[PDB]
Order: C-alpha cells, then structure tokens, then sequence
C-alpha cells in the first residue's frame, strides 16, 4: 500500500520487489478448502482488496512487458479473493466500474466476481451486457466474452431469464462479427477445413473453440422453456444445417455435442410446435447417426480402448434428445411418426445392447433405462412389430 | 474571405493519409469513402454533386430514441411516444429555421447533411469499420440520431476555440460520441476501385471547408449552379434531349405525341447547369452577365458547338466540358432587373460565345429512316431570332433525387442478377437484395415505411412518376432477371417450401409485389409486363403470389386481353389442369 | 482555519453545532439515566423562541460566516453537505435576524460571485446527472438541501434577498429561480412530460423532490415578486408547461398506489399558478398560461375535484380544496379568457 | 530554405522592408488590431516567412536554436503573432 | 509569438555573429517564456522620417 501511494518512481528497484510480494500472496492466499476461507476471511477484515485494487488503477504506458506481469498477479490473487465467497464477490462488485475496460485479464477476474452468485447475476446491469457485446463484436472474436456470458445465464442451477432474453436480443443484433456460423456451402467447408486439423483435439482459444463456446451459449440461453429466444434462434441455425455438420463422418464429438444440445434445447424441448422437427425427414438421420455412435462405441470399447468425450456424447445428451423428443405433448399424435418405425426399434435394441454392457456406471444408467421406457411406450401406442427376443427383453424389465 | 454559416453548402477535402474529396458510393449504399484519383482541389471530381455538404445545427433526438426504442422491445405507450417524436421532429424543423445563417464557432456543434442523398452523416462507436477493424464505422442515416453530432475543432493553433471559422480554413471533426476523429484510411474497397474507406479513429487528418454556395444564395426563386433544368423550345413546343442514335451522341428536339407538350418529361431531358467562376470549387447563384455550361446528367457530357459537316454549326455533346467551345451565354428575352440574377423558369436565348452564333431549330429530322422520326436537328446561326428561344424550367430536387434512387436500385439489382447468374449469391448479397425490393416496393406504393408489412400494401392512388421511372430505368428487366435466373438448379420452385429456401420464396413474392404494384392503373407497363406472361405463367401452382399479379394484370382489360392472350397461353392452361387436375386452374 | 487539514475535526464541529440548534431529543430510560448522572456530574452549578434565540447567539458568534466561507472553500462534498446542513438549521423558522445576516455577509462578502458561482456549478451538475439518468445520484440528492435552504433564505416574502438571489451586482451573475425551474423541467421529462407523459417520469422516488422544487418556487413568487414571476412565465425552458400539465393531467402510475402524494403535487402546483399572478395586472401572464391550460380541461378538472372528495379517505388534503384552489385560479385566469368565463358558469 | 532570416547592422536598406498579411478577416484595411495574427512577407523577395525544424546550435547538448527561412509558398499554418508589452516593463 | 510551434523569436551571438532563431522552452506555458532577448520595435515605414 506504502509503495502504491507512492508509484510514480517504478511506474529496476520497485518490480523485483513487487513480483515477489505478489508471487508470495497468491502462493500462500489458498491452501485445501478451509484454509483458504480463512486466509480469504483475514484478507478481507485487513482490506487487501482495497490495495489491490488501487495498484490497477496506476497509469501505465501501453507497452512495458515488465510491469504487466505484476498485474498478471494482481488479478489472480483477487480470483482466490472470491473463491466460494459470496460477501467477497459482492465486496468488489460495487467497484466494477474499474474491470469495465478492454482487454482478456480482467475478464477472467470479472467471470469470477459473477461465478456462482444468483444474486448478482439475476441483478446485472444493462451496461455490464453491452460492454462485453460491443468489445465482442468491434474488439474481436474471443472466447473470454462467450464465457462470461455464459456463467452469468445459470447461477446456482437457476436460470436468470432477463439475462438470457437480453443476451439473445443484443447478439442476434450484431451478424458475421459476433454471431459466426458457417451454415453455406463455402463456409462449411472452411469448417470441415479448420476442424481437420484437430483430430487429435481442438487447441484452445482456436477458432472452433469460439465456434463451440457460441453453439453452448446459443443452446443454454433457450434453456427455459421460453417462446422469444427459441423461436429467435432457429432462424440463425436451421436444422438443415445442424444435420449436415453432426452427420458428416469426419466430424469431431465436440462439435456434435453442441449441435445436439443446440436441437435439444431449442428444437425439441420446446414451448411451440416446430413444424421442421415433425413434418421432415431430418431428425430421422440424426437417429440413424445416434445408432451408428452406439455401436461405434460398443466396438471401441470392445476393443479395450474409450474416448471420454464420446462416452459423455453418447451417455449425456443424444439420451436426452431422445427422450425429449419422443415424451412431447406433440410427438404423442405420431402424424408423421408412423410412417417411420424402424428406426425407433433400432433405437430401442441398441439402448437395450448398451445397457446389457457391464461397465455402465450407476450414474448414467438411469438415462438409458428412461431412453428405453420412453421408446417402449411408444412402440405400443405405434403398434411397431417387435422381434421376439427383443420383445421378451424388453418385457423382462417393462413389469 | 467569409465566415462559415449555418445552411451554407461546402465540401470537404481531406489531405491526411490519402488527399481527396469525401463522397458516397451510391443512394442505395450508406458507405462514404474518398476518391484521391477524382480529382483535386485544382480540378474538382467531375460528379461534383455527389461531394457537396450542407451544415446544420444541433437536432434532438432524445424522444425519437425512446420511440424506436419501444419499437424494438402498451398500444396507448406507443402512440404517444410518436405523438412526441413528431412535436420533436416539428421542434427541430422550427428551431434549425430560427438559427438559418448563424455563424459556426470552433467547438461549436455542427451536422453535415448529403445534399444528393438528403442523409445525415453518422458515427456508430458499438459497430466497428468494416475495412478496419480497431476504427469505428462511419454511415449514412437518412432520419439521423446522436451520432451524427461533431465538434468542428481547430486544426491550426492560431485558430482557437470560440473564433469564427472562416472558409478554406482545415479542421478537424470529431463526434461528440465516439470521440474519435474521422480519418480517410488507406484501406481500399475491393468492389470499388480507387475508393478508400473513411473511419472513426485516431489521426492526423485535416479537413478542409471549400465553399460552394452561401446561405443566403440558397433559394429557389434564381437560377444557380449546379442547378438541374430541363430545356424547352417554347416555339417548337419540344424539349431538348441527348441520345445515342446509332453508336454516337447526338442532341436534338423529341417529338411528343401528348395533347401537353410540357407533360412530356423523360429523364434524357435532364440537363445541370454549371456558373463559370474563377473558383472550380464555387458555385452560386447565376447572372446574366456570366457564363453558363450545360451538362448532361444522364451521360455526363456537355454541349457544344462544331463545324457542320455539310446551319453552319451543329449543336452535340463532347466529352470534356473544360473546352472552351462548350461555354455558352445567355440573353433575356424580356426586360430584366438591372442585370439582376437570372430569374427561375424564364425565358432565354442561347448564344455561342466563341462562335457568337445564336441557336436555332431545324426542320430536318436525323432518323428518316424510322417510320415516324422524332429527332429534330439544331444548330448556330449568325442572326438571332427572337422567336427562337429556349426556357428553362425547373425541376424539383425530389424527382432528382428519386432519379438517383431509381438507377442505383437497377444497378445493384443488376448486379445481384450477374450474381445469380453465376450461380452462387452470399447471404449478405440475398439480404442487401430482399432489403432493395422492400424498398422498392415501398418506392412504388408511395407509403411510409411504418412497420407494415411489406406484402400487404394497398394504394389508395398510383404515382405515375415512380411507374414510369421504374419502366425507364430498367428495374422491371432486373425484377424479371431476378425472377428467371434462380429457377432456370440454384432453387426449384417444388422446394420452395423448404424452410432452407424461405428466404428465396421472401425473395420472389417482394417481386412480384412490386409487378403488381408497378403496372396499376398504367397501359404501357401493363403491356411491358404482360410481354412476360408465359414466364408469369410457368410459376403458377405455388406460393409466389404470381396469381395475384396475373388476375390483377388480366383484371379489366380489354384490349391488353385481346392482345396477349394467345393460343399457346390457353395450351398452357390446359396442360397445367391436366398435369395437377385442380379445380383452380378451371377457375 | 482546521478545514484545511483536519476536514473531519470541521465536519464533527458542524455536526455539533447542528445539534446543538436541534430540539432536545430523548434516547430512552437507560440513556436518560446516563443523561442526567453525566449532566450532574459535570454541569454541577447552574419552544421556537429559545430556537431563534439559540440562532441570534450563534450568529452572534459567526455561525453565518462559517458557514458562509465553508461553502465557498470547501472542495470536500462531506463538509459542503454539512455546511448547507448547518446554514438550514440557522434559518429555520425564517427568522428575519439570520435572513439579514445572511444579505449582510453575501453583500459585504467579495466570495458572493463564488459562492453563488459553486450553488450554480451543483445545479448544473443535478441537472446534467438527471438528464442523463432519465435510486437517486449524489448530485440530485444534494440539491434538496439547497433547494429547501434557498426556499428558508426566501422565505417570509423578503424582497432583498429574493432579488439578491434572482440577480446580484457582480461581475458574473448567477440566476438560481431559472437553475430551480430548469431543474424541476429537466425531472419532469420536459416537453415529452409535458404532452401527457409526465405520469411515465414521475415517481415515488423523486416526487418528494419535485414537491420540494415546486415549494421554493411558490416561495420565490410570491411576496408578490414580479421579476421572479416574469422570469419563471417568460423562460425559455418553457417550464410552465411541465407546471399547467402537473394540474392538468394526473400521473397514473404514481397515483394508481399512491394518491395522497399526487393530491399533495396538485395542491403545490395550484399555489405556485396562483402566485404566478398574485398582483399582476398585466394580461401576457395569463395568456402564457392559457397557451398551455386549456378552458375546458381546467373547467373539467375543476369538476372533477369537486366529486374527487371520497379521495379524501387516508389524505392530508382534501380534493376539493385543492379543486377550489384550481377555481380561484381559473376565476383569475377568467376575465383574459371569454371562454373560460363563459364555462366556468354555472348551469 | 532559400534565403535566410538575420539580422543587418543598417535598417536604411530596402532588404528589411516587411509586409503583414492578416490570418483572418479584416474590416476594410483597416488599422492592424493589437494582438492580432498576421503573416510576415519580404517585400523585395516576395517570399512568406517559415521556420524550419534543423537547429543551430547541433554542438550544443540540448539544441534550442530553431532556424527560419523565407520561401515562395504561403503557409496559413506558419503565421506570428505580435504580442505588446507594457510600456512599464 | 509562433502559433505552431509556440516559440517566441529571439536574436542573440551565437558563436562570433547575431542570429536569429526560435528559442525552446521546457516551461508549462510557453508565452510565460518572456526574455528580453526576446523584445523588438516596430517601425512604420513613413515618408518623413
Ligand atoms: O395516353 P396513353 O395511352 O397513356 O399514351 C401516352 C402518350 O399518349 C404517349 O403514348 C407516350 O408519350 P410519348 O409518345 O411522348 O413518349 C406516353 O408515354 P410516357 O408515359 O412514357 O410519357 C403514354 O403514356
Ligand atoms: O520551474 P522552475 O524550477 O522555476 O524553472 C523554470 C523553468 O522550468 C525553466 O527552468 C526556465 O525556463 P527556460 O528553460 O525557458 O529558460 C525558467 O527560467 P526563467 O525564470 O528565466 O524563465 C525557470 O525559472
């Protein structure tokens, strides 16, 4: 505090010094989970946050590439200052106006401030929302912002439905600069271009992490059953193009996963009827994919080998888009259902097939079992023929 | 030497990264950008209209921002929030009336105003420059907003804040939002060659203010530079018009078979008046005494006198106007105010200067071989005719500029037909083109544009003007161009239900609105549209409202009946009830 | 002398000083106690008029050029705050004695320009912040006490200070009756309020300061003061159209779960109309205000009043009082106006 | 740069006559307002005064001496203003 | 006083012969840079002496 009142002489002595005093605050600021809370209680009763504060507003020139680490630190530390701290979160929520400024730094620290906190969340000011949109659209494309973003939209599992409006309303406002997405023919294939490269795995802060991070904040937006935000969004990605991206071969699971969870949420779970989804031939394919994964997924793990991020694909989100999809209030009247029946008793034997494996874990096991009640009733509504193995397996466990 | 004033018309001249004037691509186009190649100060750009500005005062738009801003996001609410847009609109009429002619100070608030377009220049901070990424972008907005807001600051040090400014002096702008002054980068447009973007951002940019016309010269009782008129032959009741006959120019006297000659109003009639001055960058109004040359406006060259190749000399166009042949002088066919300024719709005899002939009006056609010539031939005479005289009757500033509009829209229109042509069209292109028929058909109904759909628009009375300019100016070709290239593999008419294609059927249904709109209550565009009916016809069955237009151009017409119905029109008919069997097409 | 360096030894000497002009106050049976034993140990040996006479003593002392020089100099808004506070206190009740006091002080005084100049910067800087927010700023917060010690230093129709405070003989002149309307005009969303929508800015938050801004105005009328009544009609801020509209329409939003404050609002502005032309012979007045309040809208909320009276119910004012103030209004407003007078008649 | 303000010994010869020309506009050639801008021009060259940037005194550790110099362009940026000092001082 | 580069002009020897220059000043203000130096006399050129 001494030498932040006084910082005009640093701003060779004054840096070794502060890098260390730094580098030693964050280092012994957090320890397990209770000794943390306590160095974070102490903290606050001396009013470190205070000085820690102050020595972020010192002007600086634009470019030294010393001094910068020291805010490098500065903001860490006040990261562990929030950590499962409501009071701390709101302490420095009243000085905000200081983080409102561009650049990647401070927006880590202010994700924090806003991390877990239903209170301040639900609470957020117009502005802090069009700040962070406007340095999106014209500052560029980064996936700080769409994280920000998203935290702020579920806090504490509830969802603030004002944020998810307003962040719907101010980014469909801005096109080809915020809301990327490559639905033309050129475009998806510089898509298909940049994601050959990542086979092994998408490198972050890459473009296709932006992409993907949008895709989750688009999908988890909609996620309240609202009428605005999902009738708004299915115009920016029509189904069309979800079903071309997700059943291309050489298609990657995280893409698939955000365009599954995107026609989960905003297509199928859904307030009003959506006339692609129903009258088309188009989630059909998606089911076809659905199968072809399952049984890409028994085979791997046959083969002694498991991809992680296919096994929560398969286990996470196409069982929910089933389920969804066939325990509507508008898929009950099948008007196009019954013409299609043999994709569901592939669905159901696959599911049946994946739950006759050993190494399912207890946890995700009850979405399989709901996925195979759900296609059950269905399949006696529709009158599908069943065969009789797969009949006397399935009643085995229907009673 | 004087002082800039409120209402004054002036232009300005960058000379920082790039030198050259600031004008804007098009009336359709809200992009400004600056031509260094155009010209310079020495020799000012040849479509020196498009680079003139007018200064206004402060507006408020303070319950209009609150209007659009419900707009976006109760009925009572609404009404009366534009109850107040409208005292507030009346408000700032009234009040930039009382302040017409105050001086302009340095840190004083100024908006500049596209004369050509009738659109306030505009600075948005959120959305940034399209060429450059770290500026902001700088458009043009035709009802203005905050943005449009600029402190013309002092660019000289010996100039300082609350001096008047005086003209030719160099400034620098800076809008009261974005803080940032506006800067003519290096960035080039990649569909426009030699234009470079102009952008809200950090600089060393120096304006400077060239005065084309004062304040107080601007009225529209004299006659002025820069003015656009339309030359009529008061004894041979014909207007004078510039043409291309069979591969050159020629100027000559239209024939007209309306029972009122001065009704007979084409857009080759135009002509734009230029004063000589010492000054190439000033205007003004006009005398008697001084020089006059006359441009064409549809193709840009000037008239002038040449030896007659067999009536010693012949009126034509040539290319350059800065020859001194093109000068021309003018003299009063009645008694005049002390050689007062030249009054508006008076008459005028025309003199060659460097010849000192005075024109004439001949007999002799130039198209004999048409079966009904209508070009009359003219010349310069030594003798001069009282009878021989030519008025010069204004036109209004409105139909200029919705000249302008008209074949902007057919150029783009054009452009995006090249594009489908192609086979490929960007999505921004297919939205500038919906956006182009909204206004297009929002043009041709002569409504406001109050949030009404588009598709649904019913015209107590048809504007014969927009008709025949759309007719003219070659959009209907581009509608029918558009109309055809996409269904003649890019779309087919059977998918044009697929949500995919929504935007396509948005397409198709704004043109054949604005067909519909285009040829109400008016024989020879009924009869130009009815010319494609077979293609009208092979659309019918779906959701393009082609019906609609085909019952409304078959709708009480005798004659356009009897004409463009033919067997192969009732052949087609037929083959449509036999290919579907529905009822409808019996109908 | 202290403010300079020790600011918070200043602030608790004004604090003091306040309470010491306070009333007496009680801190219950424990506090009495406590009270009385510390009086008896120390004090061993020994009403509105010992209020005025508290008031004659401190001014006696310079409490009035205390706090006087404090607002000029001082640069800390804790210590401004404290010296407007102080500066109410000394004139409340109106008292004629620290009234003239405080004319001596800003005559004699050569700050009177700065003084007068930092009221003037505060107004501006109030009504910029509700320009721009339209809670509650800092800025508009501390105009109320300005707004209420201006209204005390007019108070009791003192001519020489309401007309110190319209103009004063300095090199730079201030104005603060415009300042007050155009900050009154500004909160009222100024001519989009004024054409019916006023409803929509009014609210319960600020109406406390709207009636407090309409008071000081009644307060620098009447006497009656024509300058000041010419000055307010004649404005340019046009601000007598926010006051015929704050009768002439009744803010729905506010009224709709609060009543009693718009039959407070309506009763201010009735007075404050009435002021506008206590002793004015001269008809461009009320032309101005017929302008803006129509014959049969005023005639109609006249009426309307009259049979608003089971408003009364859990009211401080009764509407038709403030229903006969509006008539006594219009029956002024009546002989410029055959209209007005042709309906304000009976049937 | 081609002629080179200084200063002469003898004030009689033609060489020193200047002319002044106003930065802004003036009513009816006037007489010359105190504290105005104005141009400096040489009469017998016919040349506007300008300053130059490359300094005199490069040996110097700090250089303060800013060169001038009179060329045939007019500058309206390069204008001096006659600023009067009081009589008393 | 020069406007643009806010210098005020000033004769002075140099090394053996008078110069005329404009002086640099590190001052906040740069007319507060007053010198004598700095002074000179104005003559209308008149035709009686
Ligand atoms: O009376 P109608 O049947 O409407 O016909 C009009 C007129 O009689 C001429 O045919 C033509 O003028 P010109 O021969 O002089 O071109 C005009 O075209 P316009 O609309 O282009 O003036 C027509 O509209
Ligand atoms: O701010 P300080 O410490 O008083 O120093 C003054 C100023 O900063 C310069 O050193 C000098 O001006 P120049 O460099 O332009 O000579 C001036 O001399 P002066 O009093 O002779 O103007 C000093 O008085």
């Amino acid at each position: 505090r001494t030498m932040v009142e006084k910082s005009e002489l640093w701003v060779s002595e004054n840096y070794q010094i502060v890098k260390g005093i730094l580098e030693r605050l964050n280092k012994m600021c957090g320890v397990g989970e209770q000794m943390r809370k306590k160095q974070q209680r102490l903290l606050k009763n001396m009013d470190a946050h205070k000085v820690m504060l102050d020595l972020l507003q010192i002007p600086y020139d634009k470019g030294d590439a010393k001094m910068m680490e020291i805010l490098r630190y500065t903001h860490q530390f006040l990261q562990k200052f929030c950590a499962g701290n409501p009071g701390n979160q709101a302490l420095l929520h009243k000085h905000l106006h200081l983080f409102l400024t561009p650049g990647l730094l401070e927006a880590e620290t202010m994700q924090h401030i806003f991390l877990n906190n239903y209170q301040l969340c639900s609470e957020i000011s117009e502005p802090v929302l069009q700040h962070f949109v406007h340095l999106l659209a014209t500052h560029g494309r980064h996936v700080q912002y769409l994280d920000f973003l998203h935290t702020v939209i579920k806090a504490e599992g509830k969802y603030v439905k004002k944020c998810q409006d307003m962040i719907m309303t101010e980014l469909t406002n801005a096109g080809d600069d915020v809301v990327v997405f490559y639905n033309d023919k050129a475009s998806l294939a510089h898509l298909l271009d940049m994601m050959k490269a990542a086979r092994d795995g998408v490198e972050d802060h890459s473009p296709l992490m932006y992409h993907i991070s949008l895709v989750d904040l688009l999908a988890a937006c909609a996620e309240g059953k609202n009428v605005y935000t999902e009738i708004k969004c299915t115009s920016l990605l029509p189904l069309e193009d979800v079903v071309s991206v997700v059943t291309h071969e050489d298609c990657i699971t995280e893409v698939k996963m955000a365009y599954v969870n995107f026609v989960n949420h905003c297509y199928v779970d859904t307030e009003v009827e959506m006339k692609e989804i129903y009258t088309s031939n188009h989630i059909w394919t998606l089911f076809e994919n659905f199968t072809l994964d399952m049984a890409r997924v028994c085979s791997k793990r046959e083969k002694r080998v498991a991809d992680p991020t296919l096994e929560k694909y398969v286990l996470s989100v196409v069982l929910d888009t089933i389920n969804a999809f066939f325990s509507s209030p508008f898929s009950e009247n099948s008007t196009s259902l019954q013409t299609h029946q043999t994709i569901v008793v592939q669905l159901l034997q696959s599911t049946t097939r994946l739950l006759e494996c050993p190494w399912l874990q207890q946890q995700h096991k009850g979405s399989v079992e709901a996925c195979i009640r759900t296609l059950a009733m269905v399949a006696k509504g529709r009158a599908i023929l069943l065969p009789m193995d797969l009949d006397a397996h399935i009643s085995s466990m229907l009673s | 030497s004087s002082f800039l004033h409120i209402g004054d018309i002036v232009s300005l001249y960058a000379e920082g990264s790039v030198n050259g004037f600031i004008s804007t691509l098009g009336l359709v186009d809200d992009r400004c950008v600056v031509e260094p190649a155009a010209g310079d100060l020495d020799n000012p750009p040849k479509k020196f209209r498009d680079c003139l500005f007018k200064v206004c005062p402060m507006n408020r738009y303070s319950a209009q921002k609150q209007y659009w801003k419900a707009k976006q996001t109760d009925v009572v609410l609404l009404q009366k929030l534009q109850h107040a847009a409208q005292m507030e609109q009346k408000q700032n009429d009234t009040e930039n009336k009382k302040v017409h002619g105050d001086v302009v100070k340095y840190g004083s608030v100024i908006q500049l105003l596209h004369m050509k377009s009738n659109k306030y220049l505009t600075v948005n901070k959120r959305l940034p420059a399209l060429l450059e990424k770290n500026a902001m972008r700088v458009t043009l907005d035709a009802t203005g907003n905050e943005g449009s807001w600029l402190f013309i600051q002092p660019f000289w040090k010996l100039r300082s804040n609350g001096d008047n400014v005086v003209v030719g002096d160099k400034v620098i702008l800076n809008p009261v939002n974005a803080g940032q002054p506006l800067h003519a980068s290096n960035y080039e447009l990649s569909d426009n060659a030699g234009c470079k973007e102009v952008n809200s951002v950090n600089c060393n940019t120096s304006w400077k203010i060239n005065l084309f016309m004062q304040f107080r010269d601007h009225l529209e009782e004299v006659l002025k530079g820069g003015d656009v008129v339309r030359l009529f032959h008061a004894e041979q009741e014909k207007f004078l018009t510039c043409d291309e006959y069979k591969g050159k120019l020629q100027v000559f006297l239209r024939t007209t078979l309306r029972q009122s000659a001065t009704s007979a109003t084409s857009s080759n009639a135009l002509w734009e008046v230029e004063v000589v001055h010492h000054d190439p960058c000033r205007g003004g109004a006009g005398h008697w005494n001084g020089l006059y040359r006359f441009k064409h406006l549809a193709t840009g060259n000037y008239l002038a006198a040449e030896e007659n190749p067999s009536i010693k000399y012949c009126l034509v166009a040539v290319p350059h106007g800065n020859d001194i042949a093109s000068l021309f002088e003018l003299d009063p066919t009645t008694l005049q105010k002390t050689d007062s300024f030249v009054p508006r719709n008076s008459y005028v005899r025309l003199r060659h200067l460097c010849t000192n002939t005075w024109i004439q009006s001949t007999n002799v056609p130039i198209d004999i071989e048409e079966e009904r010539p209508i070009r009359l031939m003219l010349g310069t005479c030594p003798t001069k005719e009282d009878k021989e005289a030519f008025a010069i009757v204004s036109v209004p500033v409105s139909e200029i500029r919705d000249l302008d509009f008209a074949n902007d829209a057919s150029s783009m229109l054009a452009s995006a037909v090249e594009k489908l042509n192609e086979g490929f069209i960007s999505q921004n292109d297919r939205r500038f083109v919906i956006q182009l028929l909204e206004d297009l058909v929002f043009f041709v109904s002569d409504v406001p544009n109050n949030g009404q759909n588009v598709l649904d628009i019913m015209v107590t009375k048809p504007n014969r003007e927009r008709q025949k300019l759309m007719r003219e100016q070659n959009i209907l070709k581009q509608v029918f161009g558009i109309l055809k290239a996409p269904f003649r593999p890019l779309v087919r008419l059977e998918e044009l239900s697929d949500q995919k294609n929504a935007p396509y059927q948005h397409m198709f249904r704004l043109c054949y609105r604005v067909l519909r709109h285009s040829q109400e209550d008016y024989r020879k565009n009924q009869e130009h549209i009815a010319k494609q009916f077979g293609m009208m016809q092979s659309q019918i069955g779906y959701d393009i409202l082609a019906e609609d237009t085909i019952t409304a151009l078959l709708h009480n017409n005798r004659k356009l009946l009897e004409k463009h119905i033919t067997k192969t029109e009732v052949e087609t008919f037929v083959s449509l009830v036999r290919k579907n069997r529905e009822p409808r097409f019996l109908d | 002398d202290l403010m300079e360096s020790e600011e918070k030894l200043c602030i608790k000497v004004l604090r003091t000083l306040q309470q010491m002009l306070l009333k007496k106050t009680k801190y219950g049976d424990r506090g009495n106690q406590l009270r009385k034993m510390l009086l008896q140990n120390y004090l061993q040996n020994r009403d509105w008029s010992a209020i005025a006479a508290t008031q004659c003593r401190l001014d006696k002392e310079g409490a009035t050029k205390l706090v006087c020089d404090l607002i000029t100099s001082t640069k800390n808004e804790k210590i401004f705050q404290e010296s407007i506070g102080l500066a109410i206190h000394l004139l409340d009740g109106g008292n004629t004695e620290i009234q003239k006091s405080f004319h001596n002080l800003m005559m004699s005084d050569k700050k009177s320009e700065r003084f007068f100049k930092v009221l003037h910067d505060r107004m501006k800087r109030a009504q910029q912040e509700t320009k721009s927010t339209v809670e509650m700023g800092t800025s508009v917060l501390i105009m109320q006490p300005i707004l209420r010690f201006l209204q005390l230093l007019c108070e009791n129709h003192n001519r020489d200070l309401q007309n110190f405070l319209r103009c004063q003989n300095n090199k730079t002149n201030y104005n603060l009756v415009c300042e007050t309307l155009q900050f009154l005009d500004i909160m009222c969303g100024s001519t989009t309020g004024g054409l019916g929508l006023l409803g929509l800015y009014i609210n319960e938050d600020n109406v406390g300061l709207v009636i407090q801004t309409l008071e000081t105005l009644t307060e620098y009328c009447q006497g009656p003061c024509h300058e000041n009544q010419t000055c307010i009609v004649t404005h340019e801020s046009n601000g007598i159209d926010i006051i015929t509209a704050l009768i002439l329409n009744d803010i729905s939003p506010l009224c709709k779960y609060r009543m009693d404050l718009v039959l407070q609002l309506k009763d201010n502005a009735s007075k404050l109309l009435l002021a506008l032309m206590e002793s004015r012979h001269d008809s461009e007045n009320a032309e101005r205000i017929l302008i803006s309040l129509r014959p049969q809208e005023l005639v109609d909320v006249i009426k309307k009043a009259y049979l608003q009276e089971e408003e009364r119910e859990n009211s401080e004012v009764s509407p038709r009082e403030v229903g006969h103030n509006i008539y006594i209004l219009a029956l002024q407003l009546s002989r410029h106006n055959k209209q007005l007078q042709h309906l304000l008649k009976p049937v």
